[PDB]
RNA sequence: AGUAUGGGAGAGGAUGGUAGAAUUCCAGGUGUAGCGGUGAAAUGCGUAGAGAUCUGGAGGAAUACCGAUGGCGAAGGCAGCCAUCUGGCCUAAUACUGACGCUGAGGUACGAAAGCAUGGGGAGCAAACAGGAUUAGAUACCCUGGUAGUCCAUGCCGUAAACGAUGUCUACUAGCCGUUGGGGCCUUUGAGGCUUUAGUGGCGCAGCUAACGCGAUAAGUAGACCGCCUGGGGAGUACGGUC
């Protein structure tokens, strides 16, 4: 957050850097989780799932 | 707690041989300090159920060691628990 | 009556709705507008046309206090972050800064049930 | 004993008094009998958010070798005293005495 | 790593004051987590901002 | 198999304290209309003035980022920071006792969540329950409220797809690639490369398997002890007994 308009900057501009500077932080994903209540064996299964791919991944490019 | 000072003490006390540390005898009087020492702290903590395992490990331990000496070396046990006013 | 050189623009910005609040530093509202204040009763309370109408219109009043620099501050998911600042781009008005304010727990309270439809 | 490091703050208004207090401290540590290792003022400084409607705070640290009766004492006078906004206590192995970082 | 050096903390948080993973630092896990104490230490002396 | 002496890592356990973020409620300042929610609506909240915005308080519950095929614990399971009490594990070298061991019928200890007894607490969520919807019907799915409960202290209960669907202990049998905690060696421009241990993962030869697959963390080759099964229903139910 926190962007400054230069003298001449034009809306556009500040408005994409703005949008950049969102998705940067990732407060958005935050914001869409705190929407409903995950519980602990689903959460387990979506990190696990996130690890293995993770490690596939991993692998695919070491090849 | 027990320092380093109160263990040289017992161990000087019931070694047997010169650096002697491993008689059943030293390994009997070091386990009861520990369990005589560990009954303040259960007293005040009467629900840390982690650490009595340990405490039940040791005097089984105790346990056993007495067993083996008693079938060594009957005098030895009756001078050990003597000592040591087990039973 | 009071003259304000420089204001803050709140965007509450939900799926439902988007509100827009213009306020003075240190505090105090000047004027508001909705999406369902200007017509859209219903679905299209959601869509950024509205959103940037409610901009407009908002400051279309803002004008007659008086001022011409602002700073915006959205603070929502909801569509319309985007409209609410091209709107106030195009009145006319200087903005200093755009920021974000979404609060975010720690966690903290529990969240609502998931909805199984 | 043991070695604790203690990073306390003080309220502006009260900075004139801090010279005394410090003071009186080391002498109830040197009572018992305690070492006192590092003794540092960094100074009034801004914080980074607003402890109880305040800006600025003066910071102090403090290394001892005291024992535990000592250190509830100390955790006492600190928590009922007013001046002071909040402490910090750290048991450390072994005694750190050089010239600390943020010193000045 | 200790809470009272405060330019190594510095450069590790996010401008929005959020602890950087390792993954992009690169550090070893021992150091993060040494890294993570200390700003957390320093973060509750008032010397970092909590948020931003 | 165990003991003494130096070090190291860790959401292991118990007690107390304390910090910041957020939700709800309260009081006040600006301000005037709606807000909220759905696929769409409606119930509902608001001109004794809501929603939005700012300030100051009250209380309960949980710790973003770090966070990871990561860590610790016998299992159940453990996540902010500080102090006290305390269990186990890894690692180096010496010095000790000298088979002191493994398993274990009965027995005994601990044991998620729900539920029970007494006394507290109650923000959020939420069985039952009351309304609005959809439908042919709606005892539901969806929406607005909401009680027990979820939280604390002292006890009881002893059950889970309590799962790796794989009891414990011991010795041996190609290799490759990661990662966590240590030990040793070789370079150096202060961080890298090799080995050695104890964990934790992905491939894979031989071997095993009905097949899928397992494969030094075996479901391979052998030994010691225990538990269990004998077609599908009836039934983990009837009678007796213990709690
Ligand atoms: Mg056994
Ligand atoms: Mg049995
Ligand atoms: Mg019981
Ligand atoms: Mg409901
Ligand atoms: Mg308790
Ligand atoms: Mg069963
Ligand atoms: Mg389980
Ligand atoms: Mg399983
Ligand atoms: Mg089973
Ligand atoms: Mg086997
Ligand atoms: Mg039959
Ligand atoms: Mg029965």
């Amino acid at each position: 957050p926190q962007v400054k308009l230069k003298e001449g900057e034009p809306v556009d501009v500040a408005i994409r850097r703005f949008k950049r500077s969102c998705e940067k932080a990732g407060v958005l994903a935050d914001v869409r989780k705190r929407e409903f209540y995950e519980k602990p064996t689903q959460e387990r299964k979506r990190k696990k799932a996130a690890a293995v791919k993770r490690y596939q991944k991993k692998l695919a490019r070491e090849s | 707690a027990l320092t380093n000072a109160d263990r040289a003490e017992i161990i000087a006390k019931f070694a047997r041989a010169e650096n002697d540390t491993g008689s059943p005898e030293v390994q009997v009087a070091l386990l009861t300090a520990q369990i005589n020492d560990l009954q303040g702290h259960f007293k005040a903590h009467k629900h840390d159920h982690h650490s009595r395992r340990g405490l039940i490990r040791m005097v089984n331990q105790r346990r056993k060691l007495l067993d083996y000496l008693n079938g060594k070396d009957h005098e030895r046990y009756t001078a050990l628990i003597g000592a040591l006013g087990l039973r | 009556t009071r003259t304000v050189s420089e204001g803050v623009a709140h965007i509450h910005a939900s799926f439902n709705n988007t509100i827009v609040t213009i306020t003075d530093r240190q505090g105090n509202a000047l004027a508001w507008a909705t999406s369902g204040g200007q017509g859209f009763r219903g679905s299209r309370k959601s869509t950024p046309f509205a959103a940037q109408v409610a901009a407009e219109v908002a400051g279309k009043a803002a004008l007659d206090y008086g001022l011409k620099n602002l700073d915006v501050l959205v603070k929502g998911p909801g569509p319309g972050r985007e409209s609410a600042v091209r709107a106030l781009g195009a009145v006319g008005y200087k903005i200093n800064s755009i920021t974000d304010v979404t609060p975010i727990p720690h966690n903290g309270c529990r969240p609502p049930k998931k909805r199984r439809v | 004993m043991r070695h604790y490091e203690i990073v306390l703050l003080v309220h502006p208004d009260q900075s004139d008094q801090v010279v005394g207090m410090v003071e009186r401290y080391i002498s109830q540590i040197k009572e018992a009998d305690g070492q006192i290792h590092r003794l540092e003022d960094w100074g009034r400084r801004q914080l980074a958010y607003p402890i109880n409607k305040i800006h600025k705070a003066h910071y102090i640290l403090m290394n001892v070798e005291c024992g535990q009766s000592t250190l509830d004492e100390l955790e006492e006078l600190f928590r009922y005293n007013d001046a002071i906004i909040r402490n910090l206590i750290i048991r450390r192995e072994h005694a750190i005495t050089e010239e600390s970082l943020l010193a000045k | 790593i200790d809470y009272k050096d405060i330019d190594t903390l510095k450069q590790y948080i996010t401008e929005n004051g959020k602890i950087v993973p390792s993954r992009i630092t690169g550090t070893k896990a021992r150091y993060q987590r040494q890294l993570a104490l200390a700003i957390k230490q320093a973060r509750y002396l008032s010397l970092i901002p909590y948020t931003d």
